[PDB]
């Protein structure tokens, strides 16, 4: 026959390597193909989906759905903190187990942009301001909501406006989100309880990953 | 600016603004003699449910849901195999002085768990056909009954996470409805209708139901299903 | 977004299986199955269905003169040993690989083989409507049975790698929050959605 | 030599692989091929053959030839049922011993329509009516001859046609074929003895198998 | 339709013998032979005449350095082997080959063989008209004999692994529906059709 | 198979051979270059300072 010269790495199983094999069953007859809707081709596809964040996972909330219920005081003192959070998608128990969080920590890395969007679920003729402010990585958090009026910022009224939307330029494997009470909220009449906020997040752009490994939430 | 929809001999009233969910972005089509039948595309309107201050959510298995539904319910029985879609009406009757957000989703093959792990839940706690099932806000203890802790959607997962399926939101402050077409889902392009729910209807709130002092204390949800494109194997010979 | 893909993500080996028997009911044997391990079964059911083939791998070991191990594949619906010396150890219809110590370890590709156009992950249905002990399975995720025997006191230990090839998936699904408690089902104790913190403010 | 190295799947036998192999005796010359009458290439060939049915396989008949001939009682109740079968070629003892029932018991799945020729071999000058019925899968089967009529069915008037034929628009790895007395049967004179009928079955159209098995009949 | 093709029916390789020798009339032979297995008797018996190159591979396994074995084909007409140091072991027209434990199994191709046209799986005469005891010996049928030695206290074990290629077939027969009795007759106990029924209407 | 033979220094290991090998990770995509001020091509770039 033909010479050949075997070599180091001969006979030996890699786990990762990519052969042809033979076919237990050459001679059976594949079912075809048919359209099935909702196919997924990259995983990014799930990551650009938005779902509700557990903002309030506070003890005694994580275990219900208040958990992504934010509390609104209508007479709470003016210019105090709403909420806030640290703004990391692969740590943060507020963004962790998140559609985006949860495929993140199948990767070592990552990096891109991401979006938070608030959304106002008081009555319809409930009107009021809340200011929403960011603050960049290594920035600290502010602690006034004059401090918070000073950095990056808007001004969120919610009597136009029943949602709002931030892009963070930089989410990667640090920043926070803050929200203060600009104003109390008014209200035409005397209601049974508070108004609620509920936040979702996705990738905003095109958001890279790079090296896969086991989930830590088995 | 409101639109009248007539279906056979059922009319219903939706608005002219209101948006519609295409789920998976795909509209229900047409697909061994296959036999279809338009004579149960009508509107079938649901008992309404009461939402609460304490309401905890809802659910409906869609091919279940309709088989006591006059000729819809015939054809799931003189037929033994079919595939249909379906357009979901959800709408909630609400004032100005009413707050409150619904999550409205529809979820394929939404297998639920047991409250007990040894057992698998019996049928009429995963489904009372018409009748809506009621999630749970505390865990639920049972033999057959189905883990309806709404926090885990009964299926185990985070129930902020069901926006992965088809949905839509209904925030009372800016609207009162949903619409969502839902395509037939399958592994295979024609099932036994009785032996397998192709999706859940699952109506679950995020922000409970309150209102100014004086004001209703509930609101009606009320759901209206129109299938589409219904298909059942022919019953003749060849 | 390379490592993205669903190729990239599912196309990787694991063990699946790891078992032992000797050679002097002698006989091991598994299900082809891909609920059996809790990182693979936890990505494939982030989707609804699937199509794959399947590579296997064996690695075989053993312990106390040339060793020759038979690795027999029972395609859904073939017959079943139930006896080391049992007649359907010789059926033509049941592919088999005869192995011995020393060489590279044994290979084989089953392909997609259900009669539906997918696998599905998850079942809202009974096999039987009769039976309520049927919720949640469906007949067409057979993917068939391995047997493994010695050819003719030592004890063989076989590890077996699965690896998923060509696979597509349609409609997503939230990856779950509970752990998982059997196999056979998808039953859940009750759990929050994250851990917790101490106050809804930033610092 | 050329550098290679061995991959899993090496030196191993492999029951269903396809590979090349030396020929023990390359110097002998192998006799050539001459026509022979007959070639199958497919056993679709022979499932499309029609073979007789043993209807009447009760105990006492299955050892005889009788079990393929249906009684035709001259004088039976009107209405009365003839005779009648599961309609299921891989399982129902009327079926899976046919040309057709055989072939598919090779193989674990299968799937077309079949066709079912009804012969009556009374005398040429006796006349009457039979209602031939057929009762979709899972439609049970009917229990009256009104029933059967109001159902999907031929009404086979001996008279005019001394066989009928049928093609089921389903048959896969259930339904029912009954045959009524609609009318007695009339002759011209006092015979010896009764009618018979008798039925074959054929594969109708494209027939389709899938995975191939050992056959549970040794 | 593609299973459904003589070739993917019968080309397809089974278990045909099996036996055992010892190093210490100490040889083992078959006779090659399309009957002695049931199930591949019984589709092959599903046509009058065919033709096909055989393949055989052989397991061997062995128990108690480098032991090496002798395979042996005598075609038919070749001279046969009735001691373990026949002369007959070393015909140049007996192909054999040589094998050692620990590499792949043998190997070898044997071409369609008769002087007739096609084999016979019937036969309605004689090889002899004077003689009745011969009656369904078609003498055009010999496929050739397998002989197999060690090359120089164990004991050897072998299974011959039959796989028809290149299948033609002619003139399709009923399926047999009697148990075989013998393999060189088609003798038969008389049998009913099929399995009984109650009554002959429908429920 | 394909008949073939394998000639003297099969199966062994010389230090100094070039032979292709598989990879590890042929998942991974690898992080591109930029330029870097300095690249050094031959030694004789050192000698000659």
């Amino acid at each position: 026959g033909l010479p050949t010269m075997l070599t180091p790495g001969s006979n030996q199983f890699l786990t990762s390597d990519d052969f042809q094999s033979p076919s237990a069953m050459p001679q059976f007859d594949v079912t075809p193909e048919m359209a099935i809707p909702g196919q997924v081709n990259n995983l990014m596809e799930i990551a650009e989906v938005d779902s509700v964040v557990p903002v309030n996972n506070t003890e005694g909330k994580v275990m219900s759905i208040e958990a992504y219920q934010i509390p609104v005081q209508s007479n709470s003192t003016n210019g105090s903190q709403v909420f806030g959070f640290p703004l990391i998608p692969g740590a943060s128990s507020v963004l962790n187990r998140t559609l985006l969080g949860e495929i993140l920590n199948y990767y070592t890395h990552w990096s891109g942009s991401i979006k938070l969007t608030f959304m106002f679920c008081g009555s319809a003729m409930a009107t009021g301001k809340f200011l929403l402010a960011y603050s960049p990585p290594g920035a600290g958090a502010p602690t006034t909501r004059k401090e918070a009026m000073l950095g990056t910022h808007v001004i969120w009224d919610v009597g136009l406006q029943s949602s709002c939307v931030l892009c963070i330029p930089w989410i990667s494997q640090g920043g926070y989100i803050t929200c203060w009470y600009q104003t109390n909220i008014v209200v035409p009449a005397d209601t049974q309880s508070d108004c609620k906020i509920l936040c979702f997040v996705s990738a905003c752009n095109d958001f890279s990953v790079r090296m896969l490994k086991d989930t830590p939430f088995i | 600016r409101v639109r009248s929809i007539t279906l056979g001999n059922s009319t219903i009233t939706t608005q002219e603004c209101a948006n519609v969910v295409v789920g998976y972005g795909t509209w229900p089509t047409y697909l061994q003699p296959t036999q279809p039948d338009v004579a149960t595309c009508r509107f079938y309107t649901l008992e309404s449910v009461m939402w609460q201050q304490s309401s905890p959510g809802w659910w409906w298995k869609f091919p279940d849901a309709l088989s006591n539904m006059g000729l819809f319910g015939q054809n799931m029985q003189y037929h033994y195999l079919g595939r249909a879609g379906y357009t979901l009406h959800v709408q909630c009757n609400a004032s100005k002085f009413h707050q409150g957000c619904l999550l409205v989703v529809c979820v394929p093959e939404a297998e639920m768990g047991c409250a007990t792990i040894a057992n698998k839940p019996d049928q009429k706690s995963l489904s009372n056909g018409e009748t809506a099932n009621v999630f749970d806000s505390q865990n639920t203890s049972g033999q057959t009954a189905v883990q309806a802790n709404v926090i885990n959607a009964g299926m185990g997962i985070g129930v902020g996470n069901l926006t992965i399926f088809p949905h839509q939101w209904i925030n009372l402050r800016t609207n009162n409805s949903a619409t969502i077409v839902m395509p037939y889902v399958n592994s295979v392009p024609m099932d036994n209708m009785f032996r397998h729910n192709n999706f859940t209807l699952m109506i679950i709130p995020f922000a409970p139901l309150s209102y100014s002092t004086g004001a209703t204390t509930y609101v009606p949800i009320t759901v209206t299903v129109a299938p589409m494109c219904a298909e059942y194997n022919g019953l003749r010979l060849a | 977004r390379s490592e993205s893909t669903v190729e990239n993500f599912l196309c990787r080996s694991a063990c699946v299986y790891y078992t032992t028997y000797k050679n002097h009911d002698n006989f091991a044997q598994w299900v082809i199955n891909t609920r059996q391990v809790a990182q693979l079964r936890r990505k494939l059911e982030m989707f609804t269905y699937a199509r794959f083939d399947l590579e296997l791998t064996f690695v075989i070991t053993s312990s106390q003169p040339v060793l020759t191990h038979q690795i027999m594949y029972v395609p859904p619906g073939g017959p079943v040993p139930t006896k080391i010396n049992s007649y359907s150890w010789q059926t033509s219809t049941n592919p088999s690989v005869f192995w011995t110590e020393g060489s590279a370890p044994p290979r084989i590709s089953i392909p997609f083989i259900s009669i539906g156009n997918a696998y599905s992950m998850f079942y809202d249905g009974w096999a039987r409507f009769d039976k309520q002990g049927t919720y949640g399975i469906n007949t067409l995720n057979n993917m068939g049975t391995l047997y493994m025997r010695h050819v003719n006191p030592i004890v063989s230990t076989v590890r077996i790698y699965f690896k998923p090839k060509h696979v597509k998936t349609w409609v997503p699904r939230p990856p779950r929050l509970c752990q998982y408690q059997k196999a056979g089902n998808v039953n859940f104790e009750p759990s929050g959605v994250t851990e917790g913190r101490t106050e809804i403010t930033a610092m």
